[PDB]
């Protein structure tokens, strides 16, 4: 298998990899999320250079991870794919074992934690 | 299905000084299952005690055919029957269904009324005889019995004394075994009177 | 054995007896047939002695990671669901185990859930275990209300190991119960069968079939 | 158990040990293995206890019986025919095996019997559970020609190696002395070296420490 | 067991070891094989030892009351005495024996019974667990019309070497000569034979 | 077919006082009917104040006790030299046990010491590892005639207070080190007497504060 | 064949039976009476093996009503039951055994007495203040352990009963379809019909 | 899961004043057959260990293999390999005991029952059993198979406890040593007449005697038994 | 577990699901819900080996509403069903089979039809208009082929049902303690609370 570490220290104490995946999520379309006193909202951008879209079946930015919770993101949208996925998959094997779904706080943990791990495993960015 | 262990139960006896004790307890069950606590396992025949534990069904119809014997015996030799002589009876008894036994473990206890003197025996289901000076036991908590009278047993007590070792003897060996318990009853046999005292132990 | 545990207005009786054996052979009058979980969570023993203790112990460990994980209580039905998906993996190595797992929590209120070493996962009101569990279930059906007092369902659980103890020959020794309450279980003592019996019989003037 | 057999001069010994077991568990710890089916004719038996004392028995009776019909004294081989010929109808399912010895007007005499009925002559026997431990003593010790004080000492040294190296035999040695011309002597508990020590202490109870519900006094007479 | 029979010139000689088994365990190291059922008839036993003890008993007690009857009786007879007993009872019976006898007009006979109660009438017979050893040498050995002297010889070459290689047989090599002159019994010990 | 188990008998025996505890066992090892060892000791010093035995098929015993020693080491390198309370080594014993639920170790096993708060601490497991703490058990081939006594003498079962109409119990008290032994004695014996598989040796292991001393007696070797 | 009770009170015995005989899959016949007089006041109740169970229980039906007829008297329970435990005795030794079980349930006339003696088919007899055969048993013995008293009367001796069968309803995994109830006393045997 | 096919039968050994006594005989049966006649069941590890083995004769084979394997093991960078840092039958067995126990935890057993009689380094005797179970125990005599239940009695009237060990000679030891193999060859069935013993003694060391013979046995009282009863001819 | 029936009608679904829990002598429950909802129009009963029902059951579940949430679309009951079936063809050659039947009751919203499948441990399905596991079929099928119609409306479905339920509980020789009845149609699924 390949192995190497490319999320790596540097001299000043940075993780150059890790600080370049931020600037792919600065690239990234904007996504904003605003919550009021009874309700949350995500708004997306969609970059108008593309006429000729069929946005009928286009991937629409929002995607629901469960019933009750949602995911909206900026940067990479195949990498996005990916996470939301993992993400859906732990929603249904959270309801399976605990008998309760899954709260926005654990759903993010889950989250945060997967894209840590890659952060520093051997062979994947 | 093992017939000797279905319906469970105990049997003890012990010799004294000019005395003999014989003790047994009260449970009649199927397996788990406690049916009646009132089903007493010795019987007498004059002054002759046994003592019978293993199948119920056996227990009784032995009891039913050594009464059948011994009043026969009385009959025709215009005497009650002796501990001595009854032992040998059970042991012809017992052999004569050799390959088709009663699946049982009796016990006989008694004073001769010439000699006076103290007698008990044992047997297995097929007739062997087992006598001992000091003690005999029978039953699912055999082994338990065999420890506490090993142990308790000293020879030459008093009526009053023999009691107490007996009874005690048999309470704590019937509260290890799952099978025997429910009651108790502890004969206390002199020359010429007879005891029979209920214990009060712990109904589980 | 013989267990129960029963739902009523005033939250959960736990009751059990204290018999062991092995054959014929009485092992111990002693044994802990009621393990504390946790402070708010019991389970019952029913079985195997070693797989009950081994595996309900580790589910009190897991109970413990949870809560420092969420920050937050773990319900009785995920703390059943993982015991139950646990003995679900040893299916056919042959897990022996009959238990009931205990608790009381707000979201739920007082709850029980029999769990068992074939994969079965039952919520209900009612549950008696063990060799001596249709002498209990007799009691109890009998005289089980939804409005029992404290007092009168303490009782009701005593009075129903002890009809098991006495006619069930694996079963005996002494009786233990517990209250469960949204604050957590209360113990109410071991109660010696032997003095419990003639206690009972006297006060009650049940076991009638009994010389006294 | 571990019984022997052993010839002598003017006669035959035997010998025994005394425990009876039922499983792991000794049921009789002085128990009489030495059998008598005619005065001068005795037997030493193994195996199933309730076999071996009712074939002796048995046989004992129709020689006794046999005694009388004949105005003789009985022998030893009319006891090893009749006891062969009543195991080997029964296929080896009475479990008795013996140790048949005695002296008659032919003289000495030494046998074994088995459960299905095969017989063995010799001048030196061991049956039961102890009987290699015994044998091994019989094989390293026997000799030609042994005395009567010789015979009966090689014949308990064999039973006491069983006591001591086999778990199914235990407790004491019995003895009998069939010489031609005398009485046969029953040694009853030859020796007994396994007495149980003192206890440390007594278990006498207080009188009353046993509670009682019921008390009724017994009516044997008529 | 090792046994085997051999007919010669003079007559016939009955030979045996002395190992008696349970298992692994000698219950007896002196057995006698050689069993008498008439004063010129014997057996020699194999298989269990309750079972041919019986037979020879009952044989034994059958050409006794022949005898008084109808006179000596021949190898043959016996034979099918034995015979009789071994075939109708041979769901009960585990039993190899070899008959052998002396008749004045017959001179030496052996015949030998197996497990199926067939009967074989023979020169020479080897029989027992440990017979399967010296079929080879005896087949190569034996020779019709021998003498006593070399019949001995070679009844006791071959159960040296049966006793040898089976763990079953062993002991002292009991003989018994039948001819004319009557009934000899013979003996050897192991230091003699195992050196062979 | 191959059978990996064995029985090598014995019989052990744990009492805890008041600051005291005792382990005793025989020192007999037997297969089927033969004595392997008149003395092969099976009661251990472990270490921290915790003697232990594992009666039953001894090779598993031997392993498991090899293996404890060995938790105790580990667990001094990997906690500071720190000692492991009796409670805490009663809990890593029923992980050794449970860890081979799939192929038991056949043994029961018994560990006693000193509790945290000086008092005396008895512990006693099933061959798959289900545990309890009590004061009193007997363990191996005679438990069944051993452990009704101490019932009776050491709780004080189906005991009641004289002329009190079997009201009031006996009362608990714990005994002293000396009635202890008596005890224990006294239980050897009377298992000696009618258990085959029980006798040649006693060998007592007694815990306090002080340290671990032994104490050993003959026992019949019939 | 499976369930029957019996509660002896003060003045009388009940014996109640299931109705249901069941073959494989499927209940032949939910209205059977599992029950046979034995003679004025003695009432047996049997359950067992399919066949046997009536079989036997006529055949002793039969010698009971044999020795009335021959002279001219009521044998009492205690003497039935003897005779039935020896017959089941015998049979438990035989080629084939009777697999019955049985309660007998009478009033001793000479006596002024209830009885009822609980038969199981090895012949193991035993007197009892209330019995059962199977596994209703193990349900109702704890249940009558509690709610029994000697002294009782018919009629509370009929509302204990409606409790063991209310609790069998409840537990037990077979349907039997109800019981056939029977009172015996002084007055000899009757049927309640309505149960 | 193993059945035994060329097998060896007892091994007897004992204690004495200054060391132990081991014997076996020299045989290799094949069930019934006493297939295989120069068999030596003893094996010497250094000059102050024997290995005594009974059972499966392959998986014997296979036991000298590693003992031979562990001699040279031993010797790997250990200058004092013939003196303080040498092989002791403690550490032999205990290896032994070890693999013993081992293959019966995989269900697949060495078929065997080992005694290893040496003398250790102090000059202590050492005599400790293992067998195919990985059951271990010590004795003053120790024994296998039939050598349990016919020797142990003859050797145990020498040595019948601790205190008898001082007072028992290497004379009186061998000799009641030899008494048991002729015993065994009147009773053992898969016997032999011919058998190998080991003497090591704190002092004179390893002496190692091979190609000894069975002798002095009583056979004469045979010629006076006839028939099994009644016979008289 | 036992009685797991299925009824499609004109316009919906019927599944009954017996309420009994039953272990060795005792019934543990009597109010136990034999189905799980994989779908908004699509449910499952099942009945087999103890354990096995409910974890393959949820199983199954968690696999379907994973696939809703991840297309935002509802799959088929024919879809379902197939999905269903793999999984157990994939079982029975497994090292531990799940032991389980089940029926699965969807509404398909494309076709405006009803449609029942069933499935056995094997991994054998049949569409059928109506169906039955275990002893139950014995009884129900022949009494469906004479009172079945296939335009029948969800009423008359409901009574055809309660038909069967009657003759199961005159000839079932096992108490089932009722069932638990639910309707499958176009308005998805409901609860029958009094039956
Ligand atoms: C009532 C009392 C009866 O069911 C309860 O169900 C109790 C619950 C309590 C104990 C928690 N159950 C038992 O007492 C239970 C009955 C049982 C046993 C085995 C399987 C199922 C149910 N008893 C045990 O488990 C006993 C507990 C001992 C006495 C403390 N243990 C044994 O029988 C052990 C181990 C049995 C075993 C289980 C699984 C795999 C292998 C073995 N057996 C022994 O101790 C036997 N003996 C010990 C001494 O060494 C030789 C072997
Ligand atoms: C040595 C001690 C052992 O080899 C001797 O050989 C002695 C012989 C002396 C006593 C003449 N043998 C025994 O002590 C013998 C050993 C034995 C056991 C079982 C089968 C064969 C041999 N023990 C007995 O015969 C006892 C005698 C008792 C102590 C009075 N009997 C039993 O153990 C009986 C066996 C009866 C039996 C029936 C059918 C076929 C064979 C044997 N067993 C029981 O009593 C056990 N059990 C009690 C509960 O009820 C059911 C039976
Ligand atoms: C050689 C040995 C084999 O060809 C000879 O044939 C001799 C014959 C001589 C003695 C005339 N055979 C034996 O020695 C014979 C071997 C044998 C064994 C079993 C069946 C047939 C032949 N041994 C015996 O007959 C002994 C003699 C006793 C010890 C005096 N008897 C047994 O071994 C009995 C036999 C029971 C039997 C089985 C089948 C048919 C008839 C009888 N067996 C046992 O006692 C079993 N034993 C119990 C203890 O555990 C080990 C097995
Ligand atoms: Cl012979
Ligand atoms: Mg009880
Ligand atoms: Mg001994």
């Amino acid at each position: 298998g390949y192995d190497r570490a490319l999320s790596i220290f540097s001299p000043d104490g940075h993780i150059f990899q890790v600080e370049y995946a931020l600037e792919a999520v600065k690239r990234g379309t904007c996504a904003v999320g605003v919550k009021g006193k009874n309700c949350v909202v995500l708004g997306c951008e969609r970059r108008s250079t593309l006429k000729l879209q069929d946005t009928r079946i286009t991937p629409s930015k929002v995607s629901k991870i469960d019933s009750h919770v949602v995911l909206s993101f900026s940067g990479l949208n195949a990498d996005s794919r990916i996470l939301i996925e993992k993400a859906r998959v732990e929603a249904q094997s959270h309801r399976l074992t605990l008998e309760d779904p899954v709260t926005v706080e654990y759903l993010t943990r889950y989250v945060a934690g997967v894209q840590q791990r890659y952060t520093q495993s051997g062979g994947v960015r | 299905s093992d017939p000797s262990s279905i319906n469970g139960g105990i049997v003890v006896a012990m010799t004294g000084k000019d005395c003999v004790a014989i003790a047994c307890d009260l449970r009649l069950g199927s397996q788990s299952l406690g049916v009646s606590n009132k089903f007493e396992k010795i019987f007498h025949y004059g002054h002759v005690f046994l003592g019978i534990t293993g199948l119920a069904t056996d227990v009784t119809t032995l009891n039913e055919m050594f009464r059948y014997k011994t009043n026969l015996y009385k009959l025709k030799e215009e005497r009650a029957i002796e501990p001595e002589t009854f032992t040998q009876l059970v042991s012809s008894s017992l052999y004569e269904r050799r390959f088709g036994p009663y699946f049982v473990g009796p016990v006989v206890a008694g004073i001769n009324s010439k000699s006076g003197k103290p007698f008990i025996a044992g047997f297995d289901l097929i007739g062997c005889i087992d006598e001992a000076k000091d003690f005999i036991v029978s039953g699912t908590a055999s082994d338990q019995l065999f420890g506490m009278c090993e142990s308790l047993y000293e020879p030459n007590l008093e009526p009053e004394d023999l009691f107490e070792t007996i009874s005690q003897a048999l309470l704590n060996a019937a509260d290890r075994d799952a099978l025997s318990g429910w009651g108790a009853v502890v004969y206390i046999i002199k020359k010429d009177e007879v005891v029979k005292r209920y214990l009060k132990m712990r109904q589980d | 054995t013989t267990t129960l545990a029963f739902r009523f207005q005033g939250g959960i009786i736990v009751a059990v007896d204290s018999r062991a054996t092995a054959g014929n052979w009485v092992a111990s009058q002693t044994v802990k047939a009621v393990i504390e979980i946790n402070p708010f969570l019991l389970g019952t023993m029913a079985g195997g002695a070693a797989d009950c203790q081994f595996w309900e112990t580790w589910l009190g460990s897991q109970c413990r990671l949870h809560e420092l994980r969420e920050k937050e209580r773990i319900s009785v039905a995920a703390a059943s669901k993982i015991l139950s998906n646990l003995v679900y993996q040893y299916k056919g190595a042959g897990l022996s185990m009959g238990t009931m797992i205990c608790g009381y929590t707000r979201k739920e209120g007082p709850t029980i859930y029999y769990v068992d070493s074939d994969g079965t996962r039952l919520k209900g009101d009612i549950f008696c275990v063990g060799s001596g569990q249709t002498f209990a279930y007799g009691v109890l059906d009998s005289n089980y209300k939804w409005d029992l007092s404290v007092e009168d369902a303490l009782y009701l659980g005593k009075r129903s190991i002890l009809a098991a103890a006495h006619r069930d020959a694996y079963s005996g020794g002494s009786v233990n119960l517990y209250h469960v309450t949204e604050d957590g279980w209360i113990y109410h003592g071991n109660h010696d069968v032997g003095e419990l019996f003639w206690k009972v019989k006297e006060e009650e003037g049940s076991f009638n079939n009994v010389i006294g | 158990t571990t019984i022997v057999g052993v010839k002598f001069n003017n006669g035959v010994v035997i010998a025994a040990d005394t425990r009876s077991t039922q499983g792991p568990i000794v049921a009789d710890k002085n128990c009489a293995k030495l059998h008598r089916i005619s005065p001068k004719i005795w037997c030493a038996g193994a195996g199933t206890a309730a076999d071996t004392e009712a074939v002796t028995q048995l046989i004992g009776s129709n020689i006794e019986l046999h005694s009388l019909y004949t105005s003789r004294e009985p022998r030893v081989v009319s006891a090893l025919q009749m006891l062969k010929q009543h195991l080997f109808k029964y296929q080896g399912h009475i479990g008795a095996y013996l140790i048949v010895a005695g002296v008659d007007p032919t003289g000495s005499h030494l046998f074994s019997i088995h459960a299905h009925g095969s017989t063995d002559v010799g001048y030196y026997l061991s049956l039961g559970s102890g009987s290699l431990a015994a044998m091994a003593v019989l094989e390293s010790h026997w000799k030609q020609d042994l005395t009567k004080e010789e015979a009966i000492k090689l014949a308990s040294d064999a039973i006491q190696a069983g006591i001591w190296n086999d778990l199914g035999s235990g407790s004491n040695v019995d003895v009998c002395v069939m010489e031609i011309g005398k009485d046969a002597e029953y040694l009853r508990n030859y020796l007994t070296p396994n007495v149980r020590e003192e206890k440390q202490k007594s278990y006498k109870f207080p009188r009353g420490t046993t509670a009682v519900l019921k008390e009724s006094i017994v009516n044997i007479c008529d | 067991t090792s046994i085997m029979a051999v007919t010669f010139k003079d007559g016939v000689i009955l030979g045996a070891d002395s190992r008696t088994t349970t298992g692994a365990y000698i219950a007896n190291r002196v057995t006698d094989k050689l069993t008498r059922v008439h004063d010129k008839i014997w057996c020699c036993r194999s298989g269990s030892a309750a079972d041919t003890q019986a037979i020879a008993d009952i044989v034994q007690y059958h050409l006794e009351l022949y005898t008084s009857q109808y006179g000596t009786p021949s190898t043959e007879t016996a034979a099918s005495v034995f015979k009789e007993l071994c075939y109708e009872n041979k769901d009960n019976l585990t039993a190899g024996i070899i008959v052998a006898g002396y008749d004045d007009k017959n001179k030496g006979e052996v015949y030998t019974i197996p497990l199926g109660g067939s009967v074989h009438k023979l020169p020479y017979a080897i029989a027992g667990s440990g017979s399967t050893f010296i079929y080879g040498y005896c087949d190569k050995n034996f020779r019709e019309n021998m003498s006593k002297e070399e019949t001995v010889d070679f009844i006791k070459h071959s159960l040296s070497q049966a006793i040898k290689w089976d763990g079953s047989s062993g002991g002292v090599i009991r003989m018994v000569v039948l001819t004319a002159a009557g009934v000899e019994r013979l003996i050897f010990y192991p230091d003699e034979y195992e050196q062979l | 077919q191959f059978n990996p188990y064995g029985d090598n008998g014995g019989t052990i025996l744990g009492i805890a006082g008041e600051d005291f505890a005792v382990l005793a066992g025989d020192t007999r090892n037997i297969t089927d009917y033969s004595i392997n060892s008149r003395y092969e000791p099976k009661v251990f010093d472990c270490g921290d104040n915790i003697v232990m035995s594992a009666n039953g098929f001894a090779a598993d015993g031997d392993a498991l006790v090899k293996r404890f020693k060995n938790s105790v080491k580990w667990y001094h390198f990997d906690h500071n030299d720190k000692k492991l309370s009796i409670n805490s080594a009663a809990r890593n014993i029923q992980h050794l046990l449970y860890g081979k639920r799939f192929f038991p170790y056949y043994v029961h096993t018994i560990i006693a010491g000193l509790d945290e708060d000086g008092k005396g601490a008895v512990y006693s497991f099933d061959p798959v590892g289900s545990y309890e703490r009590e004061q009193c058990r007997a363990g191996g081939a005679a438990a069944s005639l051993i452990m009704p006594f101490l019932d009776n003498q050491v709780n004080f079962k189906n005991q009641y207070e004289p002329g009190t109409n079997g009201k009031v119990k006996k009362p608990l008290k714990y005994l002293s080190v000396e009635e202890v032994i008596k005890l224990v004695r006294d239980s050897f014996t009377s298992a000696t007497e009618r258990h085959i598989q029980v006798g040649d040796g006693l060998e007592i292991l007694i815990v306090t504060k002080d340290g671990v001393r032994k104490e050993f007696y003959e026992l019949k070797r019939d | 064949m499976d369930i029957i009770l019996g509660i002896r009170v003060q003045d009388s015995v009940i014996l109640a039976s299931s109705k249901a005989v069941t073959r494989g899959i499927s209940v032949l016949k939910d209205s059977d009476d599992k029950t046979r007089q034995l003679s004025p006041h003695t009432l047996m109740s049997f359950a067992g093996e399919a066949g046997d169970t009536v079989q036997f229980a006529e055949y002793i039906q039969a010698n009971i009503q044999l020795y009335s007829i021959r002279e001219d008297y009521e044998l009492s329970p205690q003497a039935v039951s003897s005779f039935v435990r020896q017959e089941l005795a015998k049979s438990i030794r035989s080629r084939r055994p009777y697999q019955v079980n049985v309660l007998i349930g009478g009033y001793d006339k000479k006596k002024n007495k209830p009885e009822l003696y609980q038969i199981d088919y090895l012949g193991t007899k035993v007197e009892l203040p209330y019995g059962a055969h199977g596994y209703s048993g193990f349900y109702t013995f704890s249940l009558l352990d509690h709610h029994y008293r000697p002294d009782m009367t018919t009629e509370e001796g009929l509302d204990l009963l409606k409790l063991c069968v209310q609790e069998l309803e409840k537990r037990m995994p077979m349907d039997f379809k109800g019981v056939i109830v029977k009172i015996v006393d002084k007055d000899g045997i009757r049927q309640v019909d309505d149960f | 899961t193993q059945q035994p096919i060329v097998t060896g039968t007892s091994v007897i050994s004992m204690k004495y004043d200054n060391g132990v006594i081991i014997a076996a005989d020299n045989l290799g049966s094949y069930g019934s057959l006493l297939r295989f006649n120069g068999v030596e069941r003893l094996i010497p590890v250094g000059d102050n260990t024997v290995v005594g083995i009974s059972g499966d004769i392959s998986d014997m084979q296979h036991i000298e293999r590693l003992l031979k394997d562990l001699v040279t093991e031993n010797a790997y960078d250990n200058p004092l390999a013939d003196a303080e840092e040498a092989l002791e039958p403690s550490y032999i067995f205990e290896y032994l005991a070890t693999v013993m126990y081992q293959r019966r935890s995989k269900m697949n057993p060495l078929w065997n029952a080992i005694i290893v009689a040496g003398v250790q380094s102090n000059g202590d005797q050492f005599l400790r059993y293992v067998n195919l179970l990985g059951v271990t125990y010590s004795s003053p005599t120790l024994a296998t198979g039939f050598g349990a239940h016919m020797a142990n009695p003859l050797l145990r009237k020498v040595v019948d406890r601790e205190s008898d060990i001082p007072k028992t000679t290497v004379q009186v030891a061998e000799e009641a040593i030899v008494n048991a193999m002729r015993v065994l060859y009147y009773r053992d069935a898969r016997s032999s007449r011919n058998f190998s013993l080991a003497i090591i003694d704190k002092n004179t060391g390893l002496t190692f005697k091979k190609n000894l013979q069975v002798e002095n046995m009583k056979w004469d009282f045979a010629k006076d038994i006839k028939g099994y009863g009644t016979q008289k001819i």
